[PDB]
């Protein structure tokens, strides 16, 4: 089936460049298709970047803010579209989707008709070093949780009792501290009477540093 | 140099309601209808709901409808179903595809009864204290509406600039929100004072609620 | 005709078996940077391409006016009876595809 897979994201340092790839599969770069790039900063909205025309002429279409700083291109030997992102800056920290416009039988097509989307790849423009978090207890109907502090970059997984405890669990969006490191908190609401009886462990997983921490939470 | 303005920023509605999101372009879109509406859900790529120039075969539910010409466009959902609570974006195209841009987005949330938050204070852990930093966490749990204010007080001194907070998405089960605010201090400054309190103000509280502890 | 799309005449072309069947796609190129496509349109509602203005039994030949194009099927067959259409793919100054209404062949 039709599919777009982004790749090439991760940490990049301010002022440096980065190239993203969009591996298309299930269809050919026919005369009726355009491959586009849309990004979305954490919490913000969608932002259109550029498109390239699949097919011989390979026409390029850039957004005004992106002209001169971004370069879109496609691989000649395969079915892949690249996005060269030059002179990157903190504002560019975003998830980058590649989408597809065009086809046959839908009457009218423009570059505003993006009907095939990839899952997007996260690009973090920062000069911070990849670091695993420090898991801290938020000891105690009672509330208890874990503090996942000082990790770089995003994302981080948190579970409770290895997935056995799901109800009343709120894992919060992370915040970006002045140190360039991220902190998040996960909490769970449980019956007060179960505090002695039941063991509560939070499972924190940070793939970028390959750090898995399991920290039992206890009244002090 | 076109700008697309989406109104309202967010709206709370109930299942079965008729909602109307609008999108206004500073300059007319190409051939007066080159505008598309997209739906996005958290963690998910966006999905094209309406293409104003042509009717879609994607399987978009019929209750979604697009309207308008020139600079003012409207997205209408006749019977809001539970599967519709999301953020909606308009995308406009112009004579020069360089001017194409998205709107700001309209976050459509579930309307429920007013629910006051459950406030919990968490002092910093002795593990973190060794590292010369104290993080004090105030938890606001299962509250609606989303608008809430947290005020950190340290020995009745209002804190400013040394705290961050984030809010969870609307819970699937009870449609409430949850807020975590972290007050970050150094161990030296954390030990200069005794009373640590977060003052929570919310529509569901008669008067603000204050959750505190003494450093002992 | 909204958006000024191409046309595809006749709406119902009837031909015996053996002789040729010639539709005509009309597209006035404002852009001068365009590519035509010629589709066959299965009852599955799937759209298969058969030729193009920038070029087999299926020919797309540009006529003198430059706005009209001939789309001929030589040695037509009974299993060629169906619904067809043409679409215009402009690349500059505005990237777009404008496709005609479906016409039938017998």
């Amino acid at each position: 089936e039709q599919q777009l897979v982004e790749s090439g994201g991760g940490v990049v340092q301010p002022g440096r460049s980065l190239r993203l790839s969009c591996a298309a599969s299930g269809f050919s770069f026919s005369s009726t298709y355009w491959i586009c790039w849309v990004r979305q900063a954490p919490g913000k909205g969608l932002e259109w970047i550029a498109c390239i025309y699949a097919g011989s002429s390979g026409n390029t279409y850039y957004a005004n803010w992106a002209k001169g700083r971004f370069t879109i291109s496609k691989d000649s030997s395969s079915t892949t579209v690249f996005l060269q992102m030059n002179s990157l800056r903190a504002e560019d920290t975003a998830v980058y989707f590649c989408a597809r416009a065009g086809g046959a039988g839908g009457g009218v097509y423009t570059l505003t008709r993006l009907d095939l989307w990839g899952q997007g790849t996260l690009v973090t423009v920062s000069s911070a070093s990849t670091k695993g978090p420090s898991v801290f207890p938020l000891a105690p109907t009672a509330a208890l949780g874990c503090l996942v502090k000082d990790y770089f970059p995003e994302p981080v997984t948190v579970s409770w009792n290895s997935g056995a405890l799901t109800s009343g669990v709120h894992t919060f969006p992370a915040v970006l501290q002045s140190s360039g490191l991220y902190s998040l908190s996960s909490v769970v609401t449980v019956p007060s009477s179960s505090l002695g009886t039941q063991t509560y462990i939070c499972n924190v997983n940070h793939k970028p540093s390959n750090t898995k921490v399991d920290k039992k939470v206890e009244p002090k | 140099a076109a700008q697309l303005t989406q109104s309202p920023s967010s709206l709370s509605a109930s299942v079965g309601d008729r909602v109307t999101i609008t999108c206004q372009s500073s300059q007319s879109v190409y051939n007066n209808n080159d505008l598309a509406w997209y739906q996005q859900k958290p963690g998910k790529p966006p999905k094209l709901l309406i293409y104003t120039p042509s009717s879609l075969t994607s399987g978009v539910p019929s209750r979604f409808s697009g309207s308008g010409s020139g600079t003012d466009f409207t997205l209408t959902i006749s019977s809001l179903q539970p599967e519709d609570f999301a953020t909606y974006y308009c995308l406009g195209g112009y004579d020069d595809d360089s001017d194409n841009a998205f709107g700001g987005g309209t976050k459509v949330e579930i309307k429920r009864t007013v629910a006051a938050p459950s406030v919990f204070i968490f002092p910093p852990s002795d593990e973190q204290l060794k590292s010369g930093t104290a993080s004090v966490v105030c938890l606001l749990n299962n509250f609606y509406p989303r608008e809430a204010k947290v005020q950190w007080k340290v020995d009745n001194a209002l804190q400013s600039g040394n705290s961050q907070e984030s809010v969870t998405e609307q819970d699937s089960k009870d449609s409430t929100y949850s807020l975590s605010s972290t007050l970050t201090l150094s161990k030296a400054d954390y030990e200069k004072h005794k009373v640590y309190a977060c003052e929570v103000t919310h529509q569901g509280l008669s008067s603000p609620v204050t959750k505190s502890f003494n450093r002992g | 005709r909204p958006w000024n799309p191409p046309t595809f005449s006749p709406a119902l072309l009837v031909v015996t078996e053996g002789d040729n069947a010639t539709f005509t796609c009309s597209f006035s190129n404002t852009s001068e940077s365009f590519v035509l496509n010629w589709y066959r349109m299965s009852p599955s509602n799937q759209t298969d391409k058969l030729a193009a203005f920038p070029e087999s039994r299926f020919r797309v030949t540009q006529l003198p006016n430059g706005r009209d194009f001939h789309m001929s099927v030589v040695r037509a067959r009974r299993n060629d009876s169906g619904t067809y259409l043409c679409g215009a793919i402009s690349l500059a100054p505005k990237a777009q595809i404008k496709e005609s209404l479906r016409a039938e062949l017998r």
